[PDB]
């Protein structure tokens, strides 16, 4: 467009306006400055993620030896002839089977 | 005692489903910290490339 | 960004306006204080976690 071009010309003036504003020796130390400080920023932020990574692996071993307590006590339910209450086990290791399964998703992604 | 017993199945279906529940609240709100430390993540490494010290 | 541009032009500027403050004869044996005292904050935090290995 017309005003596509006019804005390129107009845009690209004032950013040589700016280019020549650069002194080489004031500006080339400072660079060195802002790339050093952005490593400590990102140096935060990755060990935020290493924390975590420690800290679902935790929640999958508790989660798998909780459903061999359930298993466990379903088995015991059955000798005991209480299959109503072998029933109520089966349930509760179910959902430890499955939030398990999303731990080692997000693990190995991690 | 032809409700009672309606009465005390619902009540067993109930403590059922707060079982389940918080347990994927555990996993639930794993996922949701570290989502968020992934985003403040990838939001730093957009402002240094857009400083873009090592052109100037 | 443009303003980006513009930020690390001044930014730079004080920089410099400030590093021409510095007189080399007080400011050298400064550097050595801070660096003194740094190590004897150190060695207290380092101290304090030799107490609990051996706990």
């Amino acid at each position: 467009g017309l005003f596509d071009r006019l804005g390129r010309v107009v845009r690209a003036n004032l950013n040589d306006l700016v280019s020549k504003a650069e002194d080489p020796e004031k500006v080339l130390e400072q660079a060195v400055i802002d790339m050093q400080e952005d490593l400590v920023q990102l140096r935060q932020a990755v060990a935020r993620t290493i924390a975590e990574e420690k800290r679902t692996e935790q929640r999958l071993n508790q989660d798998t030896q909780e459903a061999k307590k359930w298993e466990d006590r379903a088995k015991l339910a059955l000798t005991n002839g209480e299959e109503n209450l072998a029933r109520e086990a089966l349930a509760r290791k179910k959902s430890l089977t499955d939030t398990a399964a999303a731990y080692q998703t997000q693990l190995a992604q991690q | 005692r032809t409700m009672s017993e309606n009465l005390r199945r619902n009540l067993a279906a109930l403590e059922a489903k707060i079982s389940e529940a918080k347990t994927k609240k555990n996993m639930l709100q794993a996922r949701a910290k570290a989502a968020k430390a992934n985003a403040e993540l990838q939001q730093t490494l957009a402002a240094a490339a857009a400083a873009a010290a090592a052109a100037a």
